[PDB]
C-alpha cells in the first residue's frame, strides 16, 4: 500500500501527467537529473515521498512510474523531447503510429485492445520491480474518446487482473455550453457505463470552470491549456499530500474509499480547492481559514458548471496543507454547519472529514496561485453531479434522435443497441442518484 | 579453384571479351601495359586468377581470342586495354563461314580447332587452379554460333569437370535480313545444351530496349551493351573473388540454381539502371533494386515474370547491404509473386553478397531466374526453322554442306522435349 | 585434465571463435597482439585461465589453443589478417585449399577425411604438447554445410579416439523462414544423424532471434554478424567463467553434462543469457539479479527461435557472474516457484543447478550492450526444439519427395538409405523428446 500506479492516456491525459510530474519535482525540488534530487532529505525522497510515485532504483535515481499511451506520434515525440522521458523509463511509454479514431470508435475497439496485453505485461513487470501497491491512478479526458476508450479498456483489464487495489480515474469533462467535437457526448456517454463497471472511484473536472477560475481568480486575459494542466496538477498533489509528505493527521487512500462510498454505488466525488487567486492579490489580501472554507462552497472552486446550492450535501473530506490549527478548523466547520449552505442529508450529515499535512502548498511559475501557508482541498459528494449528467444526457438524446453519424460507429465497432444501453444506464444512474439524494 | 579462364570468339563476342577485360582492369585499377596498380594483396590474387606474372611485373589477361577475320583482332589491339598480347593467346584463321553453323563448325572450325585446343591445353597446364570457362560469342552469327559451339564441345570432351560459363547472345526476332540466323542458333543450342552446363539468355532486342529506355540512345550501339554485359559478368565473378558476406561459385549455382541437369539457361538482370543525368535524383536503396529485378523491362534475357512461371530465382548484391533488408524484400516478393514462384520448392531464394563497393557505385546487383518463358523463345525459333525450310529456299547450301534433315528433326524434337521439361513444371 | 581445447570449423565458426578469443583477451586485460599485454595479471594466472585456454610459453606469451579449420581460403586469409594469427601459431590454423561442395554434400565425404587425417595428427601433436583436457569445444554453423560436416566428422573421430572427455558443440541454426542455401534441410538432417552418432552436449541458436534482440534490446537498425559473434562470445565466456575464475559455486563441465542428462539419452539443451540491453538503457536501469532471472526465463532472452513458456520444464542450470547475494537467489527461486507456468518433470521438479562466479561480467566496446556487474545464464531442456526439428523435417521430407537434389546427392556419393536413416533418426529424437515431456 506504498505504491500508486499512475497512467496517462490521450493527449490531454499526457499533458496533465507531464504537469503533475513537473509539479511533483518542484515540490521536492527535483531537477531533470536528480539522483534523488539531491541526497539531503528526508522528506523529499527518501523517505516517502518519493516512494509512492517515483520508483526507487539501485543508483537512487527516482523514476516516476508513468505509462504514456497514445496512438498520436506527435504527442509522444513531444513528451519524449522533454526531460520527463529521461526521468521515466524508455520502455514504460507506449507509441502509436495512427490515431484510433475520432474519437471513441477505435479507442474502445479491438484495435485499441491489441496493445492491452502489451501494457498489461508492462504493468506486471513494473509491479514486479517495485514492492507493494495501494491503487491505480488514471489520467484521461472524457472529452477525448480515444483516451476514454483506452482508459476504460485498461481499467477493465486491471480489474480482471488484480482487483485488489482501489482503481482511481481522473476524468476531464468538456464544457456543457460548447463542444468542439461532435461525437464528444457520444464518447462520454459510452464511456460512463464502462467506468461504472470498472472504476472504484472517479474524478469529474470541467475545463470551462477552470478557465473561468483562472480568468477571474488569477486575473489572466488569455487562458492556456498549460494553465489548466498546472491547476489539475496542484489538485492531484493536494489529493496525495499525506502520502508524499508526513503530517499531523496522515490520511489513507482506503479512508477516501470509505468516506466517498457510503452506499453500494457512490463513487463520484467533486473536487474543490481554495484559496485560489492571483499571486499579486495574495500579496495584497490575507483572508482567514473560515473565509477559505466558505469559498470552498463557491460555484467557482467546485470546478464544475453546476450550482452547489441545489446539490445535496453528502460525506465530504477536507485535506489541509502546511500548518493548520485543529481548533480553528473545528470552529470553521461548526460555523459552516450553522450556515447550512448546502442542504444536508439524514444519513451522512456529520460527514466532514479533516486531514492535515505538513507540506505547504506550492505555486507554479506558469500559473498564478494564492501564496498561503495552508491550503484546503474539499472532496464533496453533492448532488449537482446528477445535474451535470442530465445536462449532458439531454443533448445526447437530442443528438441520438437523428444522430447524423451512426453509420460510421455501427460499421467500425459499435451499434445502436450499445448506444441505447449506455443511454439507459446513464438514465438509471441519474435516477438512482436523485433517489438516494432525495430520500432525506 | 579461384582461377577462371575466359574464351572469346565470334564477330561480336570478341568485343564482348574486350569490354570484359576493360571492366576487369577498371574494377581494381590497372594500366593497359601490364603495370600493377591495385592495393594491396587481393588484386595480386585476382591477377594470378586472370592475368599472368610476366617479366618485369607485367600482367597479361588469360584470354583465348579466335575469329575468322584478323580485322577483329586488329580492332581490339587498337584499344588501350588489350593492345598487347602474347601471339599464342590468339589465333585467327580465314576467311568466313557465310553465316552458316554447319559450314562454320565443319570447315571453318575444324582447321583451327586443333591449334586452339593445343593452346588451351597449354594454358590449362599453366593454370593449376582453373575452375570455370567464361565464353563470349554470338549465337546469331553462323560463324560464331558454329565456332564457339565446336570449341565448347571440344572443351567438354577434354574438361568435363571444369565449369562452362556461356554468355552467348540470342538472336532478335525483328531482324529478318538473314533467315538462317535463328536456324543456326537452334542447331548450335541443340548441341550446346550438352556441351555447356551454364548458359545465360541474352537478346539483342532486349539490349536495344534497355539502352533506349535507360540510356535513351538513338541508334543501337554495341559499345554500351558490351559494357553492360561485361559489368554483369564481372559482378558474378567478383562475388567470389572480392571478399563478401557470402561468395558464390559456379558449382554452388550448378548444385542450387538448377534443380535438374537438363536445364542450363539462366535469365539475366542488372541494377541499378539509372537514366542518363538522373543519377543525382537516384538514391541507392534495396527496394528499388528489388523492384527492378522482378520487371521484364529491366531484364536482358528477356523473359517476362508475368508470362513465365518461376522455377527458381537468385539475386546477388555488391557493396554494403544488410541481410535483414534483403530477407524482408525476399519475403515480400515471395508473398506477392507466389503465383510465379513454383510450389514444389516452395521458397526459392539464392543470395550472395560482396562486401567491397562496386567500381563507381555504392551497391550493384545482378539477378538470375529460371522461368517458363525460355520455352517460348524455343517455340519461336522452332517455328522460324519450320516456316523457313518449308519453302526449301537456300536449303541447297546445306545440302552441299552434307547435313541431313533427320538430324534437324531430331534437334527440333529435343528442343520440344526441353520445352516439355519446362512444362512439367507447366506454365 | 583442467585444459580445454576449442575447434573453429566453417566460416561462421571461425568468426565466432575470433570474437570469443577477442572477448577472452579483453576480459583478462590482454591485447590481441601478444607479449603480453599484460599478464598473468591478478588473477590471470592461477586459477587458470589464462592457462586453460591460453597455453603459456617459456617467455610468458599466452597462445590460445584453437584450430581454425575451413576449406574456404577466404576465411583463412581473413583470420590471418587479424593479430590473433600472430598470437596463434601458424600450425594451429589449418588452411583449406578448395571448398568441398556447396556446402555439405562433399564436406562430410571422403574429401573431408583427407584433411581430417592431417587435423587429427595435428591434434595429437598438440595434446602431446599440452597435457590434460577437460572437454572438446566445437564452433560451426548449419548454414555453412562444410563447417557442419567437418565438425561432425571430427567430433565423431575424436569421440572414437578418447570418448572419455565431454564434447560441447556450438551449432548455428538457420531461421525457418529464410534459407540462404536450399541445401540446408538435408544438411541439418544428416547432421542430426551425426549427433545421434555422438553428442555429449549441443547448443542450438538461431540468428533470427539474436538479430531481433539487437533490433529491439540493442536498438540496432541492421544487426551485423559481428554483434551476433560478440553475443556468442559473451555467453560462452559466461559459461566458461566457472572454470576460469574463482567462485563460491564452481561447477565442473562434466557435472553440467551429467546434470543435463538424467535420462538415458539427452543431447540438446537450449541456452539463454541476460542481461542484453542497450548501453543507454543499461545506464537507465540498475535492477538486481532477480529481475535478470525473471527476464531470462522469458523467450526473448533465449537468443533462439524457441519458446520455453510453450515447452515443458526440465533440468536446468542457472549460472551467475559478478556480485551475487544469497538472499537474492533465494528470492529468485521463491518467485520462480511462485510462477508455476511451465510443467515440471517428475524427477527434477526442485532442480536448478546453481553456479556462482565472483568475476564481474565484461562486454566488448563494439557491442551495444554495456558491461554489467551481474549476469544470469539459464540453460534448460525444452520440447520446442522438437517442434523446430519437426518443421525442418517436414521441409526436408517435401524436398526428398520432390527428389530434385537427391540426384545431385547420389552424384556426390550419397544413398537413399542414408537419407532414410537420417530422417528416421530425426523422427526418433522428436518422438523421444515428446515422450520425455509426456512422462512429466
Amino acid at each position: 500500500m506504498r505504491e500508486v500506479i499512475s497512467i496517462n492516456v490521450g493527449q490531454a491525459g499526457c499533458q496533465i501527467g507531464n504537469a503533475c510530474w513537473e509539479l511533483y519535482s518542484l515540490e521536492h525540488g527535483i531537477k531533470p537529473d536528480g539522483h534523488l534530487e539531491d541526497g539531503l532529505s528526508k522528506p523529499k525522497g527518501g523517505e516517502e515521498g518519493f516512494s509512492t510515485f517515483f520508483h526507487e532504483t539501485g543508483y537512487g535515481k527516482f523514476v516516476p512510474r508513468a505509462i504514456y499511451v497514445d496512438l498520436e506520434p506527435n504527442v509522444i515525440d513531444e513528451v519524449r523531447n522533454g526531460p520527463y522521458k529521461d526521468l521515466f523509463h524508455p520502455e514504460q511509454l507506449i507509441s502509436g503510429k495512427e490515431d484510433a479514431a475520432n474519437n471513441y470508435a477505435r479507442g474502445h475497439y479491438t484495435v485499441g485492445r491489441e496493445i492491452l496485453g502489451d501494457v498489461l505485461d508492462r504493468i506486471r513487470k513494473l509491479a514486479d520491480q517495485c514492492d507493494g501497491l495501494q491503487g491505480f491512478l488514471f489520467t484521461h479526458s472524457l472529452g477525448g474518446g480515444t483516451g476514454s476508450g483506452l482508459g476504460s479498456l485498461l481499467l477493465e483489464e486491471l480489474s480482471a487482473e488484480y482487483g485488489k487495489k482501489s482503481k482511481l480515474e481522473f476524468a476531464v469533462y468538456p464544457a456543457p455550453q460548447v463542444s468542439t467535437s461532435v461525437v464528444e457526448p457520444y464518447n462520454t456517454v459510452l464511456t460512463t457505463h464502462t467506468t461504472l463497471e470498472h472504476a472504484d472511484c472517479t474524478f469529474m473536472v470541467d475545463n470551462e470552470a477552470i478557465y473561468d477560475m483562472c480568468k477571474r481568480n488569477l486575473d489572466i486575459p488569455r487562458p492556456s491549456f498549460a494553465n489548466l494542466n498546472n491547476l489539475i496538477a496542484q489538485v492531484v498533489s493536494s489529493v496525495t499530500a499525506s502520502l508524499r509528505f508526513d503530517g499531523s493527521l496522515n490520511v489513507d487512500l482506503n479512508e477516501f474509499q470509505t468516506n466517498l462510498v457510503p452506499y453500494p454505488r457512490i463513487h463520484f466525488p467533486l473536487v474543490s480547492y481554495s484559496p485560489v487567486l492571483s499571486k499579486s492579490k495574495a500579496f495584497h489580501e490575507s483572508n482567514s481559514v473560515s473565509e477559505i472554507t466558505n469559498a470552498c462552497f463557491e460555484p467557482g472552486n467546485q470546478m464544475v458548471k453546476c450550482d452547489p446550492r441545489d446539490g445535496k450535501y453528502m460525506a465530504t473530506c477536507l485535506l489541509y496543507r502546511g500548518d493548520v490549527v485543529t481548533r480553528d478548523v473545528q470552529r470553521a466547520v461548526e460555523q459552516v454547519k450553522n450556515k447550512k449552505t448546502v442542504q444536508l442529508v439524514d444519513w451522512c450529515p456529520t460527514g466532514f472529514k479533516i486531514g492535515i499535512c505538513y507540506e505547504p502548498p506550492t505555486a507554479t511559475p506558469n500559473s498564478q496561485l494564492a501564496t498561503v501557508d495552508r491550503a484546503v482541498c474539499m472532496l464533496s459528494n453533492t448532488t449537482s453531479i446528477a445535474e451535470a449528467w442530465k445536462r449532458i444526457d439531454r443533448k445526447f438524446d437530442l443528438m441520438y434522435a437523428k444522430r447524423a453519424f451512426v453509420h460510421w460507429y455501427v460499421g467500425e465497432g459499435m451499434e445502436e443497441g450499445e448506444f441505447t444501453e449506455a443511454r439507459e444506464d446513464l438514465a438509471a444512474l441519474e435516477r438512482d442518484y436523485i433517489e438516494v439524494g432525495a430520500d432525506s | 579453384m579461384r582461377e577462371i579462364i575466359h574464351i572469346s570468339t565470334g564477330q561480336c563476342g570478341n568485343q564482348i571479351g574486350a569490354a570484359f577485360w576493360e571492366t576487369i582492369c577498371g574494377e581494381h585499377g590497372l594500366d593497359f601495359n601490364g603495370t600493377y596498380h591495385g592495393h594491396d594483396d587481393i588484386q595480386k590474387e585476382r591477377l594470378n586468377v586472370y592475368f599472368n606474372e610476366a617479366s618485369s611485373g607485367k600482367w597479361v589477361p588469360r584470354s583465348i581470342n579466335v575469329d575468322l577475320e584478323p580485322g577483329t583482332i586488329d580492332a581490339v589491339r587498337n584499344s588501350a586495354i588489350g593492345n598487347l598480347f602474347r601471339p599464342d593467346n590468339y589465333i585467327f584463321g580465314q576467311s568466313s563461314a557465310g553465316n552458316v553453323w554447319a559450314k562454320g563448325h565443319y570447315t571453318e572450325g575444324a582447321e583451327l580447332v586443333d591449334s586452339v585446343m593445343d593452346v588451351i591445353r597449354r594454358e590449362a597446364e599453366g593454370c593449376d587452379s582453373l575452375q570455370g570457362f567464361q565464353i563470349t560469342h554470338s549465337l546469331g552469327g553462323g560463324t560464331g554460333s558454329g565456332m564457339g559451339t565446336l570449341l565448347i564441345s571440344k572443351i567438354r570432351e577434354e574438361f568435363p569437370d571444369r565449369m562452362m560459363a556461356t554468355f552467348s547472345v540470342l538472336p532478335s526476332p525483328k531482324t529478318s535480313d538473314t533467315v538462317v540466323e535463328p536456324y543456326n542458333a537452334t542447331l548450335s543450342v541443340h548441341q550446346l545444351v550438352e556441351h555447356s552446363d551454364e548458359t545465360f539468355c541474352i537478346d539483342n532486342e532486349a539490349l536495344y530496349d534497355i539502352c533506349q529506355r535507360t540510356l535513351k540512345l538513338n541508334q543501337p550501339s554495341y559499345g554500351d551493351l558490351n559494357n553492360l554485359v561485361s559489368s554483369v559478368m564481372s559482378g558474378v565473378t567478383t562475388s567470389l573473388r572480392y571478399p563478401g558476406q557470402l561468395n558464390s561459385d559456379l558449382r554452388k549455382l550448378a548444385v542450387n540454381l538448377v534443380p535438374f541437369p537438363r536445364l542450363h539457361f539462366f535469365m539475366v538482370g542488372y541494377a541499378p539502371l539509372t537514366a542518363i543525368g538522373s543519377q543525382s535524383f537516384r538514391s541507392l536503396t534495396v527496394p528499388e533494386l528489388t523492384q527492378q529485378m522482378f520487371d521484364a523491362k529491366n531484364m536482358m534475357a528477356a523473359a517476362d515474370p508475368r508470362n513465365g512461371r518461376y522455377l527458381t530465382v537468385a539475386a546477388f548484391f555488391r557493396g554494403k547491404v544488410s541481410v535483414k533488408e534483403v530477407e524482408d524484400e525476399m519475403h515480400k516478393v515471395q508473398s506477392k509473386n507466389s503465383d510465379y514462384f513454383v510450389e514444389w520448392i516452395p521458397n526459392n531464394v539464392q543470395t550472395a553478397v560482396c562486401s567491397v563497393a562496386p567500381q563507381g557505385l555504392d551497391m550493384a546487383a545482378t539477378f538470375i531466374a529460371n522461368s517458363t518463358s525460355i520455352q517460348e523463345l524455343f517455340k519461336r525459333v522452332g517455328d522460324q526453322f519450320s516456316a523457313m525450310f518449308k519453302r526449301k529456299a537456300f536449303l541447297h547450301w546445306y545440302t552441299s554442306e552434307g547435313m541431313d534433315e533427320l538430324e534437324f528433326s531430331e534437334a527440333e524434337s529435343n528442343m520440344n522435349d526441353l520445352v516439355s521439361e519446362y512444362q512439367q513444371y507447366q506454365e
